[PDB]
């Protein structure tokens, strides 16, 4: 591992966020191509051709979580999902979900989840001393966001497949 | 994102979304050229570059036809170094070169473009104009689409729309024309018609593809807001609650929702069942409609040096496209092609005050081009060069061959 | 009059046209046999018309109060939609178009069961997939009665006006007691003496139980096991729970699905009905005070659920040699349901489409998009360009913190079957006197077809004047100020039940629009343009508050904006950048309206247009009626009382002649009285 002062760890730690975002990417993508996983991960459901929720109720939350630029702006996250549930209108469209609310408020307040889902071992994509800590925090909300885009869209995309 | 529209239900076609990143409008990045001449001057072709650089004639990128691409240049600077001489070698070694003063040079010759039609159409929504917002907001489900616009927000209609609503009123007229049936075939298939396969494009498919002559801008709103005030919008909860304040703020009225709402409009719509007269509850939507938002002219580009390559240098197949054109923008200004979300749903038909045709090293027999127009029937045109236009038109309806041979 | 009535919509087997479904002519082209264009509107009030601002809503002790809605210059704003659903559900009627909007009506509805009906009941315990029968000592007669006067079926545990708790019991718990047979009137039961929890030990046979009032001891004595039935203090002169007597005597019935599904809407009608109710806050019946909520109604959704071990009552007869179970019943005077859902009265011809190869004409003409499926279509018509002329359009009835309280809204209630039900598929009235099971009967019975709201003909001058006065109070040439809430008491009744309006658009004011069409068929122009060229004094439904009197309008085509043509037409018109004519429509219109007309008269049955029952039904609606009997909802005083008591009309009626809601062709006034 590089020791933290040398001087080229800048430029590894440039090599160390392409390898995790590749692997982050690649994987997210493999996790939103099965209706299994997507499920899994945010609740959300094919119901032979029409999806659980809206894709209107998915643009929103996606349009939501596109503010998610570091853990500290989670609040704005978990705030959209509060005023959501708060109603019964908004509610229900979820409802339907597997339990996707409450899995969307653990993605976004649990900093560990996201790398459960991913299950990425990290260990061959850093050199950096400490450099895990550092790029998961630094990585967290991209992963995030990475992996609920994935599955939005291949939601959409099997969507689709089912009323094409 | 997007979607394509079948051209005989009127509807997204089923397999046609698509979805585009892109960097929002006023990024800047350097203009990172060097240089090498071995004569002493500049190239005339490079100070034409330069020119058409700081004119924003260069578009960078994808999507050019439909939206994207254009760019401007600013700041430029222009250092030499006599590599030739020992000062010129030391002064790039040391001493970051000599000025030049860019507005010598750039009086001191013409500028010169390839051929093109600029159209500016001034144009207002007549009824509340909107692209939808992919997600639905919390008080609000449709909402307008905005987008990024140096360090405000401004609500877009992306050049995408616009592009292919024209298109498809360019089929339509053709296909009329022609009488021609698009109900069997595919969307691919319902696209490929002539005349409209030169001003709009086709796709790239082994070809028969090419790019549109025809280019439409993204148009953004006059007004803008700052991106904390349109999430404070976006995140509202409550109709008569907090997107009061919200929208107050937004359209630049914080003390007056009168003058807000004359500006975004909350509207609700409800479903009525037809046995009981009730609210089909659960068919209750709210759409946020931009009644008041003045919008910037609808810039489009015609690539005059493109059709001339589709049709082989003769001006005189530019008749045809020309004539489709000007048809196009004639239905435009009479209010029949309505642009957005919800057209037959009470959003979408503009008023068109003026279209500006603004061409560059236009030909001569196309040169009564050059117009500005508020007749919406093109009467401003002179009405020899629209029956010159007339003739060929009617000419290429006899026989509706490709031009392209 | 009642403010509504129906045009039939007629099942449409065998339409073979226009008229019929079809898929549509589409978007690609103009098609040279059918005609598109620009159709100019002139749209005139006649009376108010209400466009509130639900964006604006002021809400003071859930009162809501809406200004007018106004566009960027400040004059009323008539939403393209509004008159796109008031055209396009005119059309569909003239047209006998699919129903656009028909959702949610594949339940069966509820309404109360008679008293009678209660006698007829045995206490039930579901027990896995049998309901279980517990008549207790009694045994079930033929009628589901207690046969021969042997006592009630379930004990009565004395539970409110003499009180015997344990050795107080809740509902579900598994109890032993001695009970005691008392008599009254015509009648015995069980009266519990006293009880305990089945583990526990009841204690010796209790002496002769003192004469309660007129409940007579008997003597005869016996313990039981039990499950307590108990429902709240529910109505005022309850004073006893029910144990259902386990111990003696039992009949095990299968329970079918249909049973569980009834019981479910059934149980979901108590609880939805009383959803407003208990959010309010209220603790008993809308008319029914120091009563309490019944079990059922306050019960969650696992009441809806009818899971192993829960009790019912089984309205139960021994026709053909077997205890027939009917239906399960929370209560023993209870709601029930009818017989059929209203989605089974309604043919699958006049369903909203599923298909774009069942496309009806206003589906064509207005667009569709499949509900229950993929499938959608672009509409062939554009209302655009809503243009108010005047420019004081509004009226503020003094200043702009003033308000009208508008008189109630309530929602429609299908429920009553005598307004909505019909008695056929083409859409006749029920028949008068018949008792109310009578609806939702049969599946060849039908539903009464597209609800409309005739124009109020006849209203006097300055009924709408300075609204703010109440005049309800006082006849003026015989009208009643419908639209007006009453004062009570000197107060303006401003509360949730009704709406304010800070001002309406005054009658006379002109709005102008557009309609924009596609490839219009003649039939389907000829129908659009029959409804923009009706006669004198017929006048379309526009906006809220249409029951009220509010939203007449007069609507009439401005023939030099109007440039209709077909797809011939405009290939002439493309053919050249030069100004070409443009074909009067004015020649033409004549012979596309006519083209509709000898279409409807083909295609349904009738030796004349006017005499098709949809087209003579529609047009009374836009016309009103001549008998110059006001229009008003029912009630039993002939001024609005400041109350909202109009119920005790149809429950008159329902005592009374047991009228249906007359047919909208036959123009029938109600009685004041239906006694």
């Amino acid at each position: 591992p590089l020791p933290t002062n040398h001087p080229t760890q800048d430029y590894a730690r440039l090599i160390e966020k392409a390898a995790w975002r590749e692997a982050i990417q690649n994987k997210a993508l493999a996790l939103a191509s099965s209706r299994a996983k997507r499920e899994e991960i945010l609740g959300i459901k094919i119901m032979g051709k029409d999806s659980q929720p809206t894709m209107t109720q998915l643009g929103g939350f996606r349009s939501v979580l596109k503010r998610l630029h570091s853990r500290n702006n989670r609040d704005i996250v978990t705030g959209y999902l509060t005023a959501l549930e708060q109603v019964s209108n908004r509610k229900e469209k979820w409802s339907n979900t597997s339990q996707g609310l409450t899995k969307i408020r653990n993605l976004v307040t649990q900093e560990n989840l996201i790398w459960n889902h991913l299950d990425i071992d990290f260990s061959p994509l850093t050199i950096t001393q400490n450099g895990v800590n550092q790029l998961k925090s630094e990585l967290w909300a991209e992963a995030v966001r990475t992996l609920v885009d994935a599955i939005i869209r291949g939601h959409k995309r099997d969507l689709e497949k089912a009323q094409e | 994102e997007g979607v394509g529209i079948d051209r005989h239900f009127g509807t997204a076609a089923n397999g046609f979304k698509y979805s585009r990143a892109v960097i929002p409008k006023g990024s800047k990045f350097k203009l990172p050229l060097t240089f090498d001449s071995q004569d002493d001057g500049l190239p005339n072709a490079l100070i034409q570059l330069l020119c058409a650089l700081e004119a924003g004639d260069i578009r960078l990128g994808a999507a050019k036809t439909r939206g994207l691409g254009r760019i401007k240049l600013d700041d430029l600077k222009l250092k030499s170094f006599a590599l030739d001489k020992p000062e010129g070698i030391f002064s790039a070694l040391l001493d970051q070169g000599k000025k030049l003063d860019w507005n010598q040079l750039k009086a001191n010759v013409t500028y010169q473009s390839p051929p093109y039609l600029g159209i500016s159409i001034t144009w207002n929504p007549k009824d509340p104009v909107m692209v939808k917002a992919e997600g639905d907001g919390l008080a609000i489900d449709i909402l307008p689409l905005v987008s990024q616009v140096g360090s405000d927000v401004r609500f877009v209609i992306p050049g995408s729309s616009i592009k292919g609503i024209l298109r498809t009123q360019a089929e339509r007229i053709i296909r009329t024309i022609c009488q021609s049936n698009g109900s069997e075939k595919n969307f691919l298939e319902q696209l490929r018609i002539n005349l409209v396969n030169e001003l709009f494009g086709s796709a790239s498919l082994s070809d028969l593809g090419k790019i549109g002559a025809l280019a439409v801008n993204d148009c953004f709103s006059s007004l803008s807001m700052t991106p904390d005030q349109w999430k404070a919008v976006e995140n509202a909860t409550e109709m008569t609650g907090n997107l009061q304040p919200a929208l107050k703020q937004a359209t630049g009225y914080p003390n007056n929702i009168s003058q807000a709402y004359k500006v975004l409009q909350p509207a609700m719509h409800v479903a009525v069942d037809r046995w009981t007269g009730g609210a089909a509850e659960g068919m209750l939507y709210s759409v946020l409609e931009p009644i008041g938002v003045t919008w910037e002219p609808i810039q489009v580009h015609l690539d005059i040096a493109r059709l001339k390559n589709y049709y082989h240098g003769k001006e005189e197949k530019l008749k045809p496209a020309i004539a489709l054109l000007l048809l196009v923008l004639r239905d435009l200004a009479n209010k029949k092609i309505p642009v957005g979300y919800g057209t037959n749903r009470g959003m979408g038909t503009i008023t068109v005050s003026q279209i500006t045709l603004n061409g560059k090293a236009l030909p001569t027999e196309l040169e009564p081009l050059n117009k500005t127009m508020t007749c919406p029937n093109l009467t401003d045109l002179d009405e020899a060069f629209r029956q010159d236009l007339s003739t060929a038109w009617k000419e290429w309806i006899a026989d509706p061959i490709d031009l392209c041979q | 009059h009642n403010p509504y009535n129906f045009v039939p919509a007629l099942p449409r087997d065998g339409i073979t046209g226009d008229l019929g479904d079809c898929a549509p002519a589409g978007h690609s082209y103009y098609h040279g046999d059918k005609y598109s264009g620009r159709i100019a509107v002139k749209l005139t009030t006649v009376t108010p018309l209400l466009i509130p601002d639900a964006s604006k809503e002021e809400i003071n002790n859930n009162h809501k109060t809406y200004p007018v809605r106004i566009g960027k210059d400040g004059k009323p704003y008539l939403p393209p939609t509004s008159i796109k659903g008031m055209l396009r559900s005119a059309y569909e009627a003239v047209t006998n178009s699919r129903l656009a909007v028909f959702e949610d009506h594949d339940s069966r509805l509820a309404y109360r069961m008679p008293a009678t009906m209660g006698l007829q009941m045995v206490p039930a315990r579901i027990e896995g997939d049998n309901i279980v029968l517990y008549p207790g000592t009694s045994r079930i007669g033929n009628n589901g009665r207690p046969a021969n006067n042997d006592p009630m079926y379930a004990a009565w545990l004395p539970y409110y006006q003499n009180r015997i708790a344990y050795d107080m019991a809740e509902h579900g718990d598994h109890v032993r007691f001695w009970a005691e047979r008392y008599t009254r009137g015509n009648f015995c039961y069980w009266r519990v003496r006293q009880i305990a929890r089945h583990n526990q030990n009841l204690g010796n046979r209790p002496e002769r139980g003192r004469n309660y009032g007129q409940h007579h001891s008997t003597g005869v004595i016996e313990q039981f096991e039990g499950f307590v039935y108990k429902t709240n203090k529910n109505i005022g002169n309850k004073h006893d729970e029910r144990v259902f007597i386990i111990d003696r005597e039992s009949i095990e019935i299968p329970l079918s699905r249909d049973l569980r599904r009834k019981w479910r809407e059934l149980i979901t009608s108590y609880q939805e009905i009383h959803k407003k109710e208990v959010d309010r806050g209220d603790t008993g019946p809308s008319a029914v005070n120091g009563a309490v909520w019944s079990r059922q109604i306050i019960a969650d959704e696992s009441e809806r659920n009818l899971s192993d071990g829960t009790l019912c009552y089984a309205h139960v007869k021994k026709e053909d040699g077997q205890y027939k179970i009917l239906n399960l019943y929370p209560v023993m005077i209870t709601r029930g349901l009818y017989e059929i859902a209203p989605v089974d009265l309604l043919d699958e011809t006049l369903k909203p489409a599923t298909d774009k190869k069942q496309l009806s004409p206003a589906d064509r003409v207005f667009g569709w998009v499949n509900q229950r499926g993929n499938g959608c279509y672009k509409g062939q018509l554009r209302i655009h360009s809503v243009t108010c002329q005047h420019d004081d359009a509004i009226d503020d009835f003094g200043n702009q913190n003033f308000s009208v309280p508008l008189a109630i809204l309530g929602q429609p209630k299908p429920e009553q079957a005598r307004f909505y039900c019909a008695d056929d598929r083409k859409g006749i009235p029920l028949e008068d006197g018949y008792d109310r099971d009578d609806g939702y009967s049969d599946s060849e019975q039908g539903l009464r077809g597209r609800k409309v709201y005739p124009h109020h003909k006849g209203l006097p001058n300055g009924y709408w004047s300075n609204p703010t006065e109440d005049r309800s109070q006082q006849a003026i040439q015989g009208h009643y100020q419908e639209y007006r809430r009453p004062k009570k008491d000197g107060l303006e009744q401003r509360d949730d039940q009704n709406r304010s309006v800070k001002g309406w658009v005054k009658p006379l004011t002109e709005f102008t629009f557009e309609i924009d069409v596609t490839n219009l068929s003649e039939v389907e122009l000829g129908a659009l343009l029959w409804l923009l060229t009706l006669p004198d004094l017929h006048f379309h439904r526009l906006g809220g508050g249409k029951p009220l009197g509010f939203g007449s309008v007069r609507l009439d085509i401005d023939p030099d904006k109007t440039d209709l043509r077909n797809g011939a037409g405009w290939r002439d018109y493309y053919g050249s950048l030069l100004e070409t004519s443009q074909p009067d429509f004015t020649t033409l219109i004549s012979q596309w309206i006519n083209a509709f007309q000898t279409a409807v008269k083909e295609e349904y049955g009738s030796s004349s247009f006017d005499q098709v029952t949809f087209i003579k039904a529609s047009g009374q609606s836009l016309q009103g009626f001549h008998d110059n009997a006001s229009i008003h909802y029912p009630r039993s005083t002939p001024e609005p009382k400041p109350d909202g008591e109009a119920f005790k009309w149809f429950v008159a009626n329902e005592k009374g002649r047991r009228l249906a809601l007359p047919a909208l062709e036959k123009s029938q006034s109600f009685p004041i009285k239906p006694s």
